[PDB]
């Protein structure tokens, strides 16, 4: 006997973040191009050694080294993927049998031996 | 034999000479940095290594362009072999976070509130809304024992189990005292998930479960033997069997980088102002 | 818990924690009662928090291979 | 244990010595079965295990 | 370059269709891991 069955936010914060940290850079490298700053950031944001032009500032390239930041979003949503995606009734026990409901329905064949 | 939960005052009415199935009162209610710094720590190590041997191999752009193409080995000249020496600490960045990327896929796989919530008088951040039957024995515990929470409880009665289940269910009563073991059969008797308070094995009280007899009898002292030894013989374990079956048996770590960014910032900050106070010396 | 070295499956048989004394003992009401008070009073919860909180439970290779090639380059580049 | 002399069950140590009135009071933590209930007396159980 | 925006000028626009594809190949990438990932239980 057996039993047959049917078979957003963070994109907003990041860009703010992006546009700051040029305004502010080539600001303090004015004092003591600034679409390509935007382009520049976005460039390397997006992985990317963009272009072919470091920065002369030093301390812009430093910068560049701490914001590792593209490399720990990949790791974030690469950890999401990972836990968004793939991660995740037998008739001898319970579940909705042995205490069932009228939502699990049961039919036999009538005038039968079971 | 209607299963009652013993106090004092039953045994001063009544008899008790049953082993009793015991019980308790409940009330029905509604990190990849330890991971980072043990390969960082032999990352920079080995930073400064091959910073000092490829600065080495070219005794013949230079001190900072060095340093920024160790961070750009990860972050994806003439001297051959110090092509090499990028081939293979290449093939190390790829290696480390392979395992990194891995180690992170690895780790991709409310008890004490009877006081600071309930006794505490006169104010939670909502009011108070609590549930009683108008009977039994946990009304009188309560009533004797924590009697400002008697007096809190009072304000909402009810008028059986199920319009406590009801309310709570539909989340109209935030608390309702009963004894805890029945509602540790309605852990398996719902089906929603919407269950049982805190589930870690401790009751608020020891009371038991069994047989009220008459006082100085001739009395059922084989019946004592007999309900001793059908706990010894398992049938408790078969009573459960038949019917004590059950069913249902972010923000921070971005805050985390956000302060540490904040830090760093700081860090640049100070660190530009003392450039830009350098050319006075 | 305290020492951390693990219990394993439920309760395999529920079982008590009794007393023993000898027969005609009729004090024993009134211990019971006490019994009951504890559990009433809260010292067995005094008794649960005293004892139940103590709950406790490559790198080489390629350097000598590249203190080779240099010198490997280097008689490579003076006769070439 | 059964003795093995004559048709002899005897309890043991602080059992046997209640038994043999050695003892007014044993405290223990004690699974009272029935062998052991059929002779003594005893207040209720407090702490329940398994 | 088409083929290396997936193996990691002057026209500004350019570099934006650069940028935005390979915000498309990476995410390809990432989704291709995951399925053999799928394939590898």
């Amino acid at each position: 006997l057996t039993i047959l069955v049917k078979k957003s936010t963070l994109w907003l914060l990041v860009g703010l973040s992006v546009h700051v940290v040029a305004v502010m850079l080539y600001l303090l490298d004015r004092f003591s191009t600034l679409s390509s700053a935007m382009w520049f950031s976005w460039g390397v944001l997006l992985n990317s050694g963009i272009g072919e032009g470091a920065p002369r500032s030093f301390s812009a390239r430093i910068l560049g080294m701490v914001w590792g930041f593209a490399m720990i979003i990949v790791a974030s949503y690469t950890a999401n993927l990972a836990a968004f995606l793939v991660l995740d009734i037998t008739g001898i026990n319970d579940p909705r049998l042995r205490n069932p409901s009228d939502k699990f329905i049961y039919a036999t064949v009538k005038q039968s031996s079971v | 034999v209607g299963s009652l939960t013993i106090n004092e005052e039953r045994s001063e009415v009544v008899d008790f000479s049953v082993p009793f199935i015991e019980t308790g009162i409940s009330v029905m209610v509604s990190f990849l940095e330890p991971f980072s710094a043990c390969v960082w720590v032999m990352m920079f190590v080995m930073l400064l290594i091959v910073s000092a041997v490829a600065v080495f191999v070219f005794e013949y752009v230079t001190i900072g362009k060095a340093i920024w193409l160790l961070w750009g080995l990860v972050f994806n000249p003439k001297g051959t072999t110090s092509k090499i020496m990028v081939s293979v600490w290449a093939f190390f960045a790829v290696i480390f976070l392979a395992s990194y990327t891995a180690n992170l896929a690895a780790f991709m796989i409310v008890s004490g509130l009877s006081d600071k919530k309930f006794q505490r008088p006169n104010d939670f951040s909502p009011p108070f809304r609590f549930g009683t039957v108008p009977n039994g024995s946990t009304e009188r515990n309560i009533r004797n024992n924590y009697a400002e929470m008697h007096a809190y409880m009072g304000k909402f009665n009810q008028r059986g189990v199920d319009d406590a289940l009801l309310s709570l269910k539909t989340g109209k009563l935030d608390a309702f005292i009963y004894d805890a073991a029945v509602l540790n059969y309605m852990a398996g008797r719902d089906e929603g998930c919407k269950l049982v308070t805190i589930g870690s094995g401790k009751v608020f009280a020891s009371t038991g479960y069994g047989i009220a007899i008459q006082k100085d009898s001739g009395w059922k002292r084989q019946v004592d033997l007999a309900i001793l030894q059908l706990f010894g013989d398992g049938e408790m374990e078969e009573l459960e069997a038949l019917w004590l079956t059950g069913i249902c048996h972010d923000i921070d770590n971005m805050a985390g980088v956000f302060y540490m960014l904040g830090a760093a910032m700081a860090l640049s900050l100070i660190t530009f102002i003392s450039e830009h106070l350098f050319y006075w010396q | 818990s305290q020492k951390c070295d693990v219990t394993t499956g439920e309760l395999f048989f529920r079982s008590g924690f009794g007393i023993g004394m000898r027969k005609d003992s009729p004090w024993k009401q009134q211990v019971s009662l006490s019994i009951l008070k504890s559990h009433e009073n809260g010292f067995m919860e005094d008794l649960d928090k005293t004892w139940v909180r103590y709950q406790e439970c490559l790198v080489a290779g390629g350097i000598v291979a590249g203190i080779f090639l240099i010198f490997i380059e280097i008689a490579y580049k003076s006769r070439a | 244990e059964r003795v093995q002399n004559s048709n002899k069950k005897e309890w043991n140590g602080m059992m046997g010595e209640l038994l043999s009135g050695q003892a007014d009071m044993i405290v223990a933590p004690l699974t009272i079965n029935n062998e052991r209930a059929q002779y003594i007396e005893f207040s209720k159980p407090f702490k329940y295990q398994g």
